[PDB]
């Protein structure tokens, strides 16, 4: 009777930024999944190829748990065959996604007076990313023909741009905490069934 | 090795509108790791060239930097009245980020003689065991300008004490506080007290002067 | 609106210590790396410390190794500068600088900075004398003015006159640091010749390291 960790996940303290979006793992326990719905406390519940009742009556091998913050607007992205600056460099979802997108406006603790400027999001890179692919490189991203030597400038610009979520923006412009739950199901005897 | 920027030149007197080269060269091969900074007074700096060459952001054309190895230049085409400051030359090939020294672009201008005060100690300072005496030479153009004080007219050194404004924004003067401190007891003791000023506005050195009793 | 504030400065006796600190604001403070730089008065400029994002890669002057340590928390957006075994040499001000990303010295937004004076000298309040114009100045060309300020310690002083009211003509000289160890200076303003008798003239010197306001009438004898 192992209870599969989603109260790290969902009530973690602090989330990621959506360029360094974190995953967890979920292995060898029980998920009632029927209590996230079942809350009716987020503002988006999604579930693709599987359906989100009835869902806790499945085996999977391991689940993958990735969180991160992006504003109002982009919430939208984060499904199979989106496009926009979040799907296409800071993270993207495979069009034959079987999971769910859970996301809940996180204006209360995420937004701070004068701006709160430690959530980036990645605004330049050459390609869109491939499914569930992780960019960290700040490296400067070259936008002419000079070379940047490794110093913002002229054509030259850091990858990353910050939100800078303040209380008092549009609906659209707040901040939301996202978490994106992928059902695998390995070969191996599926070790994730939740009763 | 302590990798020493040494600028040039020390000051510079232009008058706006006028092309300005600075100076800074390394002891050692810094490659191209070298930016120039503006300076003005009471103020954090502010980033201009770097790398030599690259302009900070907001920097406006007329402000322009080559060289690399040891020698590098800093040019501007025509001076602004806001280009006015101390410049500075940093190095980023070697920890320690070394600094010039400076270089001071003052604004050239027509001669003017000072306006020439002299101030007996208050009252209520004497009632202490101190007595200031203070010389004020007024918007005068040339920076150099000499201050000699008098005692029944044998000058003293060592008890004066000078203090100079930056180059006023607006008609481009400075101004000078000569500052003769004395103990209550060796104030009353002489009689009349004088300030001479020397300046190359003046043909002739004037002194403001003052009796102890009015 | 990117912003950069040190404080914790102050006075401290010769050996002892001081923590200051930078508060950021405005932009991704943990992406950028961070640094410091002195200035003594009327000198030029010394880099202090260098910090990596990251914060492993540590530099420090070579004058103040094993006295001073730098640090940085990019949760809390702050960069912190512990000085030890302090000594008069290294009275200026310390500004807290930010670095173009990854030129690792080219500092693109500077703080205001602040004043960390090392002396054995105590806290001490500034005397106000003033300087009377002269006695049968002129008629209508110009006479001089003003309050002299005298032995207080710790630097920074604040000369207005009637209350930012009077500006044109005013001279505030750079302070200078007497044998006692004290600072001294005069503030002067230039006025109408005949307009002494009509028109009132009055300082308004404030010292905050001593929670101190003194305003003085400075009119002819
Ligand atoms: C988060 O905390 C709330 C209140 O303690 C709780 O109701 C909720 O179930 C928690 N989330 C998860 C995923 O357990």
């Amino acid at each position: 009777t192992n209870l599969c960790p989603f109260g790290e996940v969902f009530n973690a303290t602090r989330f990621a930024s959506v360029y360094a979006w974190n995953r967890k793992r979920i292995s060898n326990c029980v998920a009632d999944y029927s209590v996230l719905y079942n809350s009716a406390s987020f503002s988006t519940f999604k579930c693709y190829g599987v359906s989100p009742t009835k869902l806790n009556d499945l085996c999977f091998t391991n689940v993958y748990a990735d969180s991160f913050v992006i504003r109002g607007d982009e919430v939208r992205q984060i499904a199979p065959g989106q496009t926009g600056k979040i799907a296409d460099y800071n993270y993207k979802l495979p069009d034959d996604f079987t999971g769910c997108v859970i996301a809940w406006n996180s204006n209360n603790l995420d937004s701070k007076v004068g701006g709160n400027y430690n959530y980036l999001y990645r605004l330049f890179r050459k390609s869109n990313l491939k499914p569930f692919e992780r960019d960290i490189s700040t490296e400067i991203y070259q936008a002419g023909s000079t070379p940047c030597n490794g110093v913002e400038g002229f054509n030259c610009y850091f990858p990353l741009q910050s939100y800078g979520f303040q209380p008092t923006n549009g609906v659209g412009y707040q901040p939301y905490r996202v978490v994106v739950l992928s059902f695998e199901l390995l070969h191996a005897p599926a070790t994730v069934c939740g009763p | 090795s302590e990798i020493v920027l040494t600028q040039s030149p020390v000051s510079l007197s232009l008058s706006p509108g006028e092309r300005a080269t600075l100076s800074c060269r390394a002891s050692q091969s810094v490659s191209s790791y070298l930016a120039w900074y503006q300076q003005k007074p009471g103020q954090a700096p502010r980033l201009f060239i770097y790398d030599a060459s690259k302009r900070a952001t907001g920097i406006p054309a007329r402000f322009s930097g080559s060289g690399s190895g040891t020698d590098f230049t800093l040019t501007i085409s025509s001076l602004e009245p806001e280009d006015f400051a101390v410049y500075y030359c940093q190095q980023r090939s070697n920890w320690p980020r070394t600094f010039g020294q400076g270089t001071k672009v003052e604004i050239k201008r027509t001669v003017a003689a000072p306006s020439v005060f002299i101030f007996p100690p208050s009252d209520e300072q004497l009632k202490s065991g101190t007595a200031s005496v203070v010389c004020l030479l007024n918007n005068f153009y040339p920076r150099e300008a000499k201050v000699q004080w008098k005692v029944d007219n044998a000058l003293q050194s060592g008890n004066s004490q000078e203090s100079v404004t930056e180059q006023d924004s607006k008609d481009s003067t400075y101004s000078l506080s000569s500052t003769l401190t004395l103990s209550k007891a060796d104030y009353e003791k002489h009689k009349v007290y004088a300030c001479e000023v020397t300046h190359q506005g003046l043909s002739s050195p004037v002194t403001k002067s003052f009796n102890r009793g009015e | 609106e990117v912003q950069l504030v040190e404080s914790g400065g102050g006075l401290v006796q010769p050996g002892g210590s001081l923590r200051l600190s930078c508060a950021a604001s405005g932009f991704a403070f943990s992406t950028y790396e961070m640094n410091w730089v002195r200035q003594a008065p009327g000198k030029g400029l010394e880099w202090v410390s260098y910090i990596h994002n990251s914060g492993n890669p540590v530099y420090y002057a070579d004058s103040v190794k094993g006295r001073f340590t730098i640090s940085r928390d990019n949760a809390e957006n702050s960069l912190y500068l512990q000085m030890n075994s302090l000594r008069a040499e290294d009275t200026a001000i310390y500004y807290c600088a930010r670095a173009l990303r990854y030129s690792t010295s080219w500092y693109d937004y500077w703080g205001q900075g602040t004043l960390v004076t090392v002396s054995s000298a105590s806290t001490k309040g500034p005397s106000v004398f003033p300087l009377a114009p002269s006695s049968k100045s002129t008629s209508g060309g110009t006479a001089a003015l003003g309050c002299l300020v005298k032995d207080y310690f710790p630097e920074p002083v604040t000369v207005s006159w009637n209350s930012g009211a009077l500006t044109s003509g005013v001279h505030t000289f750079p302070a200078v640091l007497q044998s006692s160890g004290l600072y001294s200076l005069s503030s002067v303003v230039t006025v109408p010749s005949s307009s002494l008798g009509t028109q009132t003239y009055i300082c308004n010197v404030n010292h905050k390291p001593s929670n101190t306001k003194v305003d003085k009438k400075v009119e002819p004898k």
